[PDB]
């Protein structure tokens, strides 16, 4: 049973397209993985979830990662509390496109610096991964932000927790 | 797929004893099912219906009981009908219940739709009496192909964007009409959650917001809470099923909801009677009682 | 006109029975900020605004306008007065019109109205000339006017969620489109002039009813992401070959029972065919230079009556071969040259034996073959060393050839609803196993040997009338947490121990035997 009066912490998915928002965001809420790639404009979902014994209410934006398909892409940034740069481990360009993505961020909430984490995503294929761990550290550390590995397909990886710590992150716990 | 032979046949028993079966082959079973899981898939999962429309509760597998429904209201297509679940399980015969209703979604798919209930749901209708039916009268491969067509159907319903249909109830995560629409399909119904709540929440009297629920899933919600959804929503009626009451209908916080039981008898325990709720073109609705014979 | 619930009970009629200025009190200021600021850019979304106060028509400096998730009906007419107006955000309110002074925002390039009520293309959004954007997702549109024609700077139109039934001609003059969506409505047809809208990289046609494509889809030669999913499609046009970009043509529940011979040799980049729910009854006739660049062929739930020989004879990267629920009755001369499979699904089929020049299928990690007429199983299986799956549920299999024991990879091994009578004492050396079904069998007893699974976590003997008793060695499977006995009676255990269960057997077996 929900708390009265809970705090919402808005959360914002970027990244290249195809990296895996859209899965990892429908696993988080509805708990299955989704196999086909329906390009995003913009979806929204909320749950209520008790986080280290503190309720909170989890408001996550899911944006759009193809350039035809990321008009008001900053209209929908602009209200975040906090980010999950997503890049794909087998997408090599997705991964340089953190930096984009990580000044788009404090260009569009202008500040400093801005609760965010580092995710790479679909781990799950190894055979044809092409980012190692190290490479996403040292981008995680250049910027100073968390990195964490995920994958939206079943059984999933970590998914629950990178939403979670970034909601961690925004609260400074 | 020849339906009306499939329809025909399971007519066939209409004033017979209860409790008469139909022999549809494993193959017009399966052909069912393929057929109206292409239709749900479709069709909106928040389905925008207009009335006129008749609505109706749990069945339950009493097959028998479906047929009076339909007597009384009208088989179709001379009424619109809007099922909100519980289809299968605890009944005698769950499967001329479903084929019939199925072989009427892909009879007139434009004026007969069905919503899910929590029994509509492979973890629960294993216990609950669908699986075993299936497996006595068919095989197991046959329960699977019910639970792909199950995994498709529509969660909720608003009529004429006044009435709010599903089988269980409000979510303290429902704040907009668009969360229902980005449930993916097909999927199977988890434990907690928006699509959870929606088929197994309870409205509670001396519950003031939400609780928890006794069946140990989902919550309870209360009369101001109930308010303050239609206030937000612009609607004016919750319609829901899921518990049994003495009357077939029952409402709740002051007729701003009503629960809708369709099973007359229920399990064999219960004096109830069952109740459809007609909605004419004013929206002026009505409900039609099935007193337990 | 918007009726209103009302109950007939009782011989009457009954009815079922917040802060609403201080709300657009709050609007009227942020409107009064933005003027003193002189922003460009204006945020009431989330607000619970239902009608906008006329006070925005002071608003000209405006270029972004965002007002979505509201409960608006309509707009003022006020809003005309935003003639420097370059985005109209408005997705999910409760909109059923628009006002016709919209004509005069000639810079308006984003239009987005997706989640609202239209049953119609709002007038006066035909002549928004200035568009480029045009999002019209989750309403209740049937028609698209032929003045969709002044609308020729779109680049992309979404109109999925529908209930449109036809495309006008006039569709062709949209020449800049890049992204055209129109997914989830009735289409039975596409006009053919939309092949004058070659620039369009995305078509999204899933979920309708088209019978065809029109033959001048391949002048979108740009074409890479093309939806054809759950139609009604008999055929598919020769012109798609020009469509050389394409990286996936997925034509998953269709009727289509033949393709364009040699069409997928053209497709240079395509990394995925999936032929699934349709009416084939042979494979696509072209040489093998078709399967040359795919790694996965999906022809599940079809009618193909047999697999030609050296078809995948150019398919290197081909690993995933999906052939479920078709009309195989034997398989290939050159079975064993399918080198490059790692996934093999052969259910629901008529197969009464697996050739043993299936041991040259090294790569084999996946093999499906449940739903057949197996009786017995070749001895080259053995030589499958990378296997970790095996699906034989539903067969007539009498035995196991004792080379299953060299299978060390091999994790889940499903023998359900199968007339085995019991198993070879090898069957230990399958270190790695942890799922075993054995439901649906005539087992009269269990190896000795099972106490060798070290990794055993399932183990399903339901249904099984001939099992009398289990090996007490059964308990030095440490991980075994699920042991399905439902409908075995096993009679020479002790009836209130097997009606206690598994927890009750296993430790039975674990403290009634020599450990
Ligand atoms: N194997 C595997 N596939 C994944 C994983 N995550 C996503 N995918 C697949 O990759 C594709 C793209 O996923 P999606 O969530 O749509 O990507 P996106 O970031 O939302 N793209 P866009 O911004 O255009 O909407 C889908 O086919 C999806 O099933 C993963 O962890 N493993
Ligand atoms: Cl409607
Ligand atoms: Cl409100
Ligand atoms: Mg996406
Ligand atoms: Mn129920
Ligand atoms: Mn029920
Ligand atoms: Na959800
Ligand atoms: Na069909």
């Amino acid at each position: 049973v929900p708390s009265d009066n809970l705090p919402t912490y808005k959360l914002v998915v970027v990244g290249d397209g195809g990296v895996g928002k859209s899965a990892l965001t429908i696993q988080f809420f509805q708990k299955i993985f989704v196999p086909d790639y329906d390009p995003t404009i913009e979806d929204s979902y909320l749950k209520h979830t008790e986080i280290d014994n503190q309720w909170a209410i989890l408001d996550v934006l899911d944006t759009a990662g193809l350039e035809e398909f990321s008009a008001m892409r900053e209209q929908y940034m602009r209200t975040g509390d906090g980010f999950l740069i997503v890049y794909s481990v087998t997408d090599k360009a997705s991964f340089e496109h953190v930096d984009r993505f990580h000044q788009l961020i404090l260009r569009v909430k202008d500040r400093e610096s801005f609760p965010m984490i580092l995710v790479a995503n679909k781990v799950d294929l190894m055979h044809l991964r092409k980012i190692t761990r190290e490479q996403g550290k040292e981008m995680a550390t250049k910027h100073n932000i968390p990195y964490i590995e995920t994958s939206a397909k079943d059984p999933p990886l970590n998914v629950d927790k990178a939403f979670h710590d970034l909601v961690r992150v925004i609260r400074q716990q | 797929l020849n339906l009306d032979s499939i329809i025909g046949r399971l007519l066939e028993v209409q004033g017979s004893r209860p409790g008469k079966n139909v022999q549809l082959t494993e193959n017009e079973i399966r052909g069912l099912c393929l057929k109206s899981r292409e239709i749900f898939l479709s069709q909106p999962i928040l389905l925008e219906l207009e009335a006129p429309l008749k609505i109706c509760g749990d069945i339950h597998g009493q097959y028998y009981d479906l047929l009076r429904l339909f007597e009384y209201g009208g088989f179709p297509p001379e009424s619109n009908y809007l099922f909100l679940g519980d289809y299968v399980d605890r009944g005698k015969q769950s499967l001329e219940t479903i084929c019939l209703l199925l072989a009427y979604k892909i009879k007139y798919p434009e004026n007969f739709f069905l919503l899910r209930g929590n029994h509509e749901c492979a973890s629960i209708n294993r216990i609950y009496g669908f699986y075993d039916e299936c497996k006595r009268r068919y095989n197991i491969k046959l329960w699977k192909t019910f639970t792909d067509c199950f995994n498709c159907l529509p969660i909720a319903a608003i009529v004429d964007e006044k009435i709010f249909c599903c089988h269980g109830g409000l979510s303290p995560d429902l704040q907009s009409m668009e969360q229902i629409r980005r449930i993916m399909r097909p999927t199977d119904v988890p434990d907690q959650g928006l699509l959870c709540d929606l088929l197994w929440s309870d409205p509670d009297k001396d519950v003031q917001g939400w609780g928890e629920n006794d069946r140990g899933v989902s919550f309870t919600f209360g009369a101001e809470v109930v308010a303050k959804f239609l206030h937000k929503h612009d609607l004016d009626l919750i319609c829901r099923a899921h518990q049994v009451v003495e009357d077939g209908y029952e409402f709740f916080a002051k007729r701003q909801l009503v629960t809708l039981f369709s099973a007359p008898n229920y399990c064999g325990e219960f004096d109830n009677a069952g109740a459809m709720m007609s909605v004419d073109e004013t929206l002026m609705c009505s409900f039609q009682i099935l007193k337990p014979a | 006109a918007q009726p209103g619930v009302a109950f007939s009970v009782d011989n009457t009629i009954k009815r079922p029975n917040t802060r609403k200025k201080s709300s657009n009190a709050e609007v009227i200021k942020e409107l009064n900020k933005c003027r003193e600021e002189n922003s460009m850019r204006l945020d009431l979304s989330k607000r619970s605004i239902h009608i906008l106060p006329s006070s925005i028509k002071e608003l000209t400096q405006l270029t972004e306008l965002y007002l979505y998730s509201n409960k608006l009906q309509s707009l003022p007419a006020e809003v005309g007065c935003l003639v420097n107006l370059m985005t109209l955000a408005l997705s999910e309110n409760s909109l059923t019109s628009l006002p016709d002074s919209l004509d005069n925002l000639k810079k308006l390039r984003m239009l987005d109205l997706r989640h609202n009520k239209l049953r119609e293309i709002p007038s006066v959004v035909y002549r928004l000339d200035s568009l480029t954007t045009l999002y019209l997702r989750f309403n209740r549109i049937t028609t698209v006017e032929k003045d969709i024609k002044n609308l020729s700077k779109l680049s992309m139109l979404s109109i999925r969620e529908n209930k449109i039934k036809q495309l006008p001609a006039e569709i062709g003059e949209l020449c800049n489109l890049i992204t055209l969506d129109v997914a989830h409505n009735q289409l039975e047809h596409l006009p053919k002039e939309i092949g004058n809208c070659t620039q369009i990289t995305n078509l999204d046609l899933q979920h309708n009813e088209l019978l065809d494509l029109p033959d001048t889809i391949g002048n979108l030669s740009s074409l890479s992401r093309l939806g054809l999913r759950y139609n009604r499609l008999s055929a598919i046009p020769r012109s798609l070959a020009k469509c050389s970009a394409l990286e996936e043509l997925n034509l998953e529940n269709n009727n289509i029972s033949t393709l364009p011979e040699s069409l997928l040799s053209s497709l240079v980049k395509l990394n995925s065919l999936t032929l699934a729910r349709n009416c084939f009854q042979l494979y696509p006739v072209g040489g093998p230079s078709q399967f040359s660049t795919i790694y996965s062929l999906n022809m599940e739930h079809n009618r193909i009556n047999k697999i030609p020989f050296g078809i995948f004879s150019r398919a290197k990267v081909l690993s995933k071969l999906n052939m479920k629920d078709n009309q195989l009755t034997s398989l290939p001369l050159d079975f064993g040259t399918w080198t490059s499979m790692v996934e093999l699904n052969l259910a629901t089929n008529q197969l009464t034996k697996i050739p043993e020049d299936v041991s040259g299928l090294v790569s084999l990690e996946v093999l499906i073959l449940s739903n057949n007429l197996l009786k017995k199983l070749p001895h080259g299986l053995g030589n499958l060393r990378k296997l970790r799956e095996l699906d034989l549920e539903e067969n007539k299999l009498e035995s196991l050839p004792n080379e299953i024991a060299y299978l060390k990879d091999l994790q889940k091994l499903v023998l359900t609803n199968n007339q085995l009578t019991t198993l070879p004492r090898g069957i230990g050396h399958l270190t790695n196993l942890t799922h075993l079904g054995l439901g649906e069998n005539l087992l009269t007893h269990l190896p000795e040997e099972i106490g060798t699974l070290e990794n055993l976590e399932e183990l399903y003997l339901n249904d099984n009338p001939n099992l009398h008793s289990l090996p007490f060695e059964l308990a030095l499977c440490s991980k075994l947490s699920i042991m399905s006995i439902e409908n075995c009676p096993l009679s020479h255990l002790p009836p209130q121990i097997v009606a206690g269960g598994p927890s009750f057997i296993i430790q039975f077996l674990k403290m009634q035997g020599p450990y």
